[PDB]
RNA sequence: AUCGAGAGGU
């Protein structure tokens, strides 16, 4: 069950995992990924 | 012609302005109250009395005019 | 007396010791006030 | 400037009342004086006002009984206050010494 | 920016302490179990330290 | 005396020369602070 | 077309000066001057002003000569040579505000000299104008001709535009701080000795007779009534069925929830119609700093206890909401009469919540009671946020409420709750649900678009109705 | 004839702290001491920097400000002379009477950065120094090749012109409290209610008895004049179980100093300048 | 967790539903929609702080950097994750809502003149003036101009002086004055010589300058008052800024009050790890929690404190609400407006 | 100097 994870673990997670988002993608990912396609493929 | 015989504020402002402009053109005062710093006070003390050298000439929309001296008119 | 462009000092006054430069009527090294003072109030 | 630091102007209508203007002073002086003028029997009315909040000047008004003029009281108060301070200074000094 | 010299409300002198904040914090002290041992006790003053962004380390590098 | 933007080199500047670091060729030059004394009231 | 004289700067508050006085910065006063003709009654004043190099230039005939450094000869006085004097204490100017229908915004005020760069406008001039101290800009002009000087000093002066040609009552309405101070001062009828003496200082005359002579523990103790008396003019007789005065001697003063403002308005109107405008201006200039000082000692502030939820009353309001949500199913289907009945029921529940909320000490003294806007803005931020989705507005599309909100409530909520459109239970003091925030943002956008149209189209309407009413004069 | 007779009684003293307890005077005296300490007791601090080589990352007018606020030992402050007076000088450099100059110079010539602290301000009167307290107040940080060289002119001032020149990190007083418990109404309450009266006190003034389990004021000094214990009582019903009101002589003053002037000699120095004030407003005759 | 079966996905955090400029506002769901809209559209853009790490390689027309910038005490989740600090531009100011002699009416702000001199809200404005030459940059055969037409680094340039001199030269206009901070000259491949001079002015808040908080309220400084005159507190903390009690009911920002309370509780000494420091927009700390913190700190549960009048020393009857709030300074200064 | 556009406080 999702019981034995607890309500702490799973709201640690939810911050651990949105720092991660903001590491992979960042905050201007959109613009960049587009230009880097016009000029590639 | 006029039964109320009340002076309008616009004519009062006009006559005070022209009196100050007249007293500001190297002219003596009719009353013996000289020595002020501004001509506005002189004009105010002059209109506060009854002796005014000029009067007002009203106009009628019908195409005529009626004279009214300031000596018979009263000021609030 | 002095000449245009000299560096003088404000001897007596609220602004004392300030250094200033004499535009024509002195101007202070780092503030925007153009003050005018007589010779007795100015020093090398 | 040199205008006298303190100036006196008698009030015409009410006898035994006057106003004193003290230049370059503020609420530090006024509140101390007011409260000692109110320690005196003869004084009837006492207060200070800053003429405009941004100008450093206070005007002090004193109304007194026949037994004392306004000037007397004002001067009396100041003298009295001064003497108080001296008592404190002496006292404090004594204590610091003791502590050491 | 570098720790301001004196607290902006009461004028204590705090500009002497930055380093010992950081150091203590690099042990295991909760901020506030530290800001205590640096003996700041009014909260006008425990603000100015808990809320400073350093920005001189960087400005030096670039 | 101006100092080159991308490497440190200093040169006097001749009127009309396209501004170029003589030595390296980039064209950004910054003026330099002499020792003159300035008083700021604190 | 452009104009010569001009001045625009940020305005601030200054309640420790007369109403006819307005501040001016240093550079503005130094640049602009005031034209005046040489007279005989001021022969020495003009000389003692021109020798010390305060003027800028002077025009003789058809040529202009400056007053800068370089002149080794004395400037002899001549009635033909006009001079423009730097503006000092004793000059009159009129101001122009952002466009407002009222002509009361234009007013003549005496200039005041100071060192700062901003303009000082007393809070008493906020009702004739429309400028709050939030960053508004004004256009302060300067009269040049002496005839224009007389025109601006007689017509645009405050001593003549007191009677409003729009509402009929005095435009010098009551201020927030003034009303608050008067209320917190009337709450305590009797004062101490030092406190009473310190307030009178700002009065006009002394206070010989005390109200309470001797008591058990207190000696000479005055009241606020004698302070208002010494603030009142010398002789006056109001007789307004509630207050009697005979030579600065107030007899009775009733106390209510909001009738004090109307009572003092009747008082000031009677004072104006009896003696004149100058007496009312002096009374206001003597009452404002006194009241500002009275409050300052006391203090007023709002804490978190004032916004108390009172969980019992909160459950009562929730039960009332559950009872009132039943007719919500038959609102947007039958007609608009049920909508008006729903508005009446919401108004009743809002009045109930306001009566349950005004039990505090600060909210009752700081917020109006008879005004519906104040009640709405107070209830909407404490509990039972009002309705925010209606079908009368044509600014938005009906689909947003026909096939969007129901699907949102069915996706997000467990129960159906189809009647959950403007029956939101959250408030601003507590947490707001995301759907509630969405509906509130929709309502705010609707308000903003309506406001922009409300500012745009009535401008054209005023232009149209003004292009025709410019030639009607008695 | 009319004259109060105040009486002090110090509790702790150190060079920075001092907690004295004035009794028998009006608040209007204590407020005056506060006010004058905060903003007339004069101090000496830097007031015209003149910089010749700044190469650092911080601009010049952020070095100036920072310098001024540095606390400088000023025992001699009351004996100097406000420059605007001294007519023994043009206002530059040492003037035994009115100004004292402080040269500073530094240039980093290694790798690891150099903190131009305050222990690097050198003066020429060996009286006015900077206050030492363990490393001093960083005025800039320099990286290799960067230099600061400045000459400064200290002066004497009153903290009502800028607060560079003000010798106090908060002086303050507290009307000492007077607490009376009705002691028989307080017999009415059950134990629990009491322990929810105790613990509704923000601070800790009150406190239960070990034995009789009675509320026993156990530290009158710590009562910020909130109204909490009182208003909880009203609610519990029993009104006026506890009434607490200021005594209106006894104050307890607490002075703390920037280090420029020792605490002791801050107070004494205040009393002294007050006298000099008062004695200027005598109207003679 | 309450009902695991009925849900297929779970949102990471309700605070992420807002933008970058809105997900960091404390108690964003506790204010009016128009107010938070204004704060996230204009007050956030006009806030002056933190401009640039390398400021020499940039020659923009106006820039403005805070002398001593600060981070806020409260932590939204979003700022914590992004781990960027330029999000908040301002300083923490201890405010005590109260009426001060009627200089604070109608949205005006009154501030200590000694916190503004001990350094707070001080900014520097570097403005660059530019010119181009294919007229050679020269000195027309003012006096701060050197043998190349450019003023010496360090000079003080007034409103009538010639900043760039081209054998016709650019003259500074009215509101332009300062100390030359950088003279950079460069050219392109087309043979067009460029040149820019940057002038620096340092400013302190002066009357007429607009301030704004994180929750919408916006006002103009109207009076600057000495430390002594302000009401004090038993500890001695005089309020840095005082704002009208009246403004809070009319505006619908129950947030400002709530934030201030959380912050005080965070900053106050306790007599230590269970402090609640988070005010994320849709999971705000409760009012019962905010207030049971202040209590443990030692201050009054509801956030108000006893204040003793400065001018007289007498306790004042009404407890005042005082706490630390995050304020911002707008770029619209009073000096430019005056003409 | 001129024009146009964009972004703003009211
Ligand atoms: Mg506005
Ligand atoms: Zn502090
Ligand atoms: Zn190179
Ligand atoms: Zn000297």
């Amino acid at each position: 069950n999702l019981s034995e994870l607890g309500e702490g673990f799973l709201q640690s997670f939810c911050k651990k995992a949105a720092t991660s988002f903001f590491d992979k993608y960042g905050l201007i990912s959109h613009q960049l990924n587009s230009y880097n396609y016009f000029i590639e493929h | 012609r006029k039964t109320s015989k009340f002076m309008t504020k616009y004519e009062r402002a006009r006559i005070l302005g022209t009196r100050a402009l007249q007293i500001s053109m190297n002219a003596p005062v009719m009353v013996e109250l000289e020595g002020e710093t501004d001509p506005l006070e002189i004009a105010m003390k002059e209109l506060r009395q009854r002796k005014i050298p000029f009067t007002i000439r009203r106009y009628l929309p019908d195409g005529s005019f009626e004279e009214w001296g300031v000596d018979e008119l009263i000021v609030e | 007396t002095y000449s245009i462009g000299q560096k003088l000092r404000i001897r007596v006054g609220p602004l004392k010791g300030y250094l200033c430069r004499v535009i024509a009527t002195v101007k202070l090294d780092s503030q925007h006030k153009i003050f005018t003072v007589k010779s007795e109030h100015l020093a090398e | 400037e040199g205008t006298k630091k303190v100036s006196y102007d008698r009030d015409t209508k009410i006898i035994n009342a006057a106003s004193f203007t003290v230049e370059r002073e503020d609420h530090t002086i006024g509140n101390i004086v007011r409260m000692q003028l109110h320690r005196d029997e003869n004084v009837l009315f006492a207060g200070y006002q800053l003429p405009h909040p941004l100008k450093y000047k206070i005007i002090v008004r004193i109304h007194t009984t026949s037994q004392s003029s306004p000037m007397q009281a004002y001067n009396q108060a100041i003298n009295d206050l001064d003497k108080e301070l001296d008592y404190l200074k002496n006292q404090f000094e004594a204590e610091v010494a003791k502590f050491s | 920016m570098i720790i301001p010299v004196r607290c902006f409300t009461c004028g204590k002198v705090i500009g002497n302490k930055w380093d010992q904040y950081l150091d203590l914090l690099q042990l295991d002290y909760t901020e506030g179990d530290a800001l205590d041992a640096l003996q700041l006790v009014r909260y006008c003053c425990r603000r100015m330290l808990m809320t400073h962004v350093d920005l001189i380390e960087k400005l030096l590098n670039y | 005396t101006y100092v080159c933007g991308d490497c440190g080199q200093e040169n006097t500047l001749k009127s009309g020369d396209v501004i170029q670091c003589r030595e390296c060729g980039y064209r950004i030059l910054y003026k330099k602070r002499t020792r003159r004394v300035v008083q700021y009231e604190a | 077309k452009g104009s010569g004289f001009s001045s625009r700067s940020v305005i601030t508050g200054d309640a420790y000066r007369h109403v006819n006085e307005v501040g001016i910065p240093i550079e503005i006063a130094q640049r602009i001057t005031f034209e005046e003709r040489v007279s005989v009654h001021n022969r020495g004043y003009l000389q003692k002003l021109v020798d010390d190099k305060l003027c800028l230039s002077y025009t003789q005939g058809s040529t202009t000569y400056s007053l800068r450094d370089g002149s080794k000869g004395h400037t002899e006085l001549k009635p033909g040579q006009v001079v423009h004097r730097r503006v000092m204490d004793g000059d009159v100017v009129f101001i122009n505000r952002p466009p407002t229908t009222h002509k009361h915004s234009l007013q003549a005020l005496r200039v005041y000299v100071h060192e700062d760069n901003t303009v000082k406008i007393n809070p008493l001039m906020c009702s004739p104008l429309s400028a709050d101290f939030d960053g508004d800009c004004v256009h302060l002009f300067y009269p040049q001709s002496l005839s224009a000087k007389a025109e601006v000093m007689e017509l645009f002066s405050v001593e003549k535009q007191l009677l409003s040609s729009h509402t009929g009552q005095l435009i010098l309405q009551m201020g927030s701080d003034s009303l608050l101070s008067l209320r917190v001062m009337l709450e305590r009828v009797f004062l101490d000795k030092a406190t009473a003496q310190q307030l009178a200082m700002y009065g006009s005359l002394s206070l010989p007779p005390p109200a309470l002579r001797k008591s058990s523990k207190s000696g000479p103790a005055w009241t606020v009534f004698q302070i208002l008396q010494l603030a009142f003019p010398e002789r006056l007789s109001c007789k307004g069925d509630r207050f009697l005065v005979d030579g600065s001697d107030l007899l009775k003063f009733d106390f209510g929830v909001d009738a004090m403002g109307s009572i003092i308005n009747e008082i000031v109107t009677s004072i104006f119609l009896e003696k004149g405008p100058k007496e009312t201006l002096g009374f206001f200039d003597s009452l404002q700093p006194l009241l500002m000082e009275s409050l300052f000692a006391e203090g007023f502030s709002l804490s978190l206890e004032d916004l108390s939820m009172s969980r019992a009353d909160m459950d009562v309001i929730h039960n009332l909401i559950i009872r009132e949500i039943s007719p919500m199913v038959s609102r947007l289907r039958l007609s608009y009469r049920d909508e008006l009945q729903l508005e009446n029921s919401i108004h009743k529940v809002k009045e109930v919540a306001a009566n349950f909320m005004l039990k505090s000490y600060s909210i009752r003294n700081l917020i109006d009671i008879k005004s519906n806007s104040a009640i709405t803005k107070l209830v909407q931020q404490t509990g039972f946020l009002g309705l925010q989705l209606s079908d009368k507005k044509k600014f938005y599309t009906k689909t947003l409420v026909e096939d969007m909100a129901i699907f949102c409530k069915r996706k997000y909520g467990r129960i159906s709750s189809s009647g959950d459109f403007g029956i939101v239970k959250g408030c601003f003091f507590h947490g707001l649900d995301p759907y509630e925030e969405m509906a509130h943002s929709i309502a705010a956008r609707e308000v903003i678009v309506r406001s922009s149209r409300g500012l745009a189209e009535p401008g054209t309407l005023f232009k149209n109705l003004m292009a025709v009413l410019r030639d009607i004069v008695i | 004839t009319y004259q109060r007779f105040p009486t002090v009684k110090i509790r702790e003293l150190k060079d920075d702290y001092a907690k004295f307890e004035l009794r028998e005077t009006d608040v209007s005296m204590a407020n005056a001491l506060r006010r004058v300490m905060i903003s007339e007791v004069p101090t000496m601090a830097i007031h015209l920097v003149k910089i010749e080589v700044n190469s650092s990352v911080l601009n010049d007018e952020f070095i100036a400000q920072r310098l001024s606020l540095i606390p400088l030992t000023s025992e001699r402050a009351m004996s100097m002379r406000f420059c605007q007076d001294c007519e023994d000088c043009n206002g530059d450099e040492h003037c035994e009477f009115c100004s004292v100059e402080f040269p500073l110079s530094a240039k980093c010539v290694t790798d690891q950065t150099l903190d131009v602290t305050s222990r690097d301000l050198y003066s020429a009167d060996p009286t006015v120094t900077p206050v030492d307290f363990h490393k001093g107040i960083i005025i800039a940080k320099l990286r290799r090749g960067q230099e600061l060289k400045l000459k400064a002119l200290a002066r004497k001032g009153i903290g009502k012109d800028h607060a560079k020149w003000s010798p106090a990190a908060t002086v303050t007083y507290m009307y000492e409290p007077d607490i009376i418990i009705n002691e028989e109404m307080m017999n009415t309450l059950t134990d629990e209610e009491k322990i929810d009266l105790i613990e509704s006190s923000p601070t800790k003034v009150f406190g239960i008895d070990p034995v009789t389990g009675q509320v026993v004021v156990v530290d009158p000094e710590a009562y910020t004049y909130d109204e909490e214990v009182i208003k909880k009582a009203e609610a519990m019903g029993k009104p006026g179980l506890i009434e607490i009101h200021p005594k209106h002589d006894s104050f307890v003053f607490t002075v703390e100093s920037t280090g420029a002037l020792k605490a002791s000699q801050l107070v004494l120095n205040a009393i002294d300048i007050l006298k000099q004030k008062l004695d200027a407003i005598r109207l003679s005759d | 967790l309450k009902e695991p079966k009925i849900y297929t996905h779970c949102e990471l955090d309700l605070s992420f539903l807002l933008g970058v400029s809105c997900a960091v506002v404390p108690f964003a769901n506790h204010d009016h929609g128009r107010r938070v809209l204004y704060q996230s559209q204009k007050h956030c853009q006009q806030a002056i702080g933190f401009s640039s790490t390398n400021p020499n390689i940039r020659c923009d027309t106006l820039s403005q950097q805070l002398f001593y910038p600060q981070k806020p005490l409260f932590k939204t989740l979003a700022s914590e994750c992004l781990k960027k600090e330029v999000l908040f531009n301002g300083q923490n100011a201890i405010v005590a809502v109260n009426v001060h002699l009627g200089y604070n009416q109608e949205d005006s702000i009154v501030m200590n003149k000694a916190s503004l001199e001990r350094g707070m809200f001080r900014s520097e404005q570097i403005r660059s003036y530019k010119a181009e030459v294919d007229v050679q940059f020269g000195k027309t055969h003012v006096d701060s101009l050197e043998d190349d037409g450019f003023p010496f680094i360090g000079a003080n340039m007034s409103t009538g002086d010639i900043v760039i001199g081209r054998c016709h030269s650019i003259k500074l206009k009215h509101t332009e004055r300062g100390i030359v901070q950088k003279v950079v000259l460069s050219s392109n491949d087309e043979g067009k010589n460029f040149a820019a001079v940057s002038l620096r002015q340092v400013r302190s808040p002066c009357l007429g300058d607009k301030f704004s908080s994180m929750h919408g309220q916006k006002g103009v400084l109207g009076y600057l008052e000495e430390q002594q005159n302000f009401p004090f507190t038993i500890q001695g903390i005089v309020p840095d800024i005082v704002i009208n009690p009246h403004a809070f009911p009319s505006r619908q920002t129950p947030g400002q009050l709530l934030e201030a309370a959380l912050s005080k509780g965070i900053a106050c000494p306790i007599q230590y790890t269970k402090l609640t420091r988070h005010a994320t927009p849709f999971s705000t700390p409760g009012v019962t929690e905010i207030t049971e913190q202040l209590h443990r700190a030692g201050f009054s549960r509801w956030g108000n404190e006893r204040v003793y009048n400065g001018r007289s020393g007498e306790m004042m009857r009404s407890m005042i609400f005082m706490g630390p709030t995050f304020y911002q300074r707008l770029v619209h200064m009073s000096e430019d407006k005056v003409k």
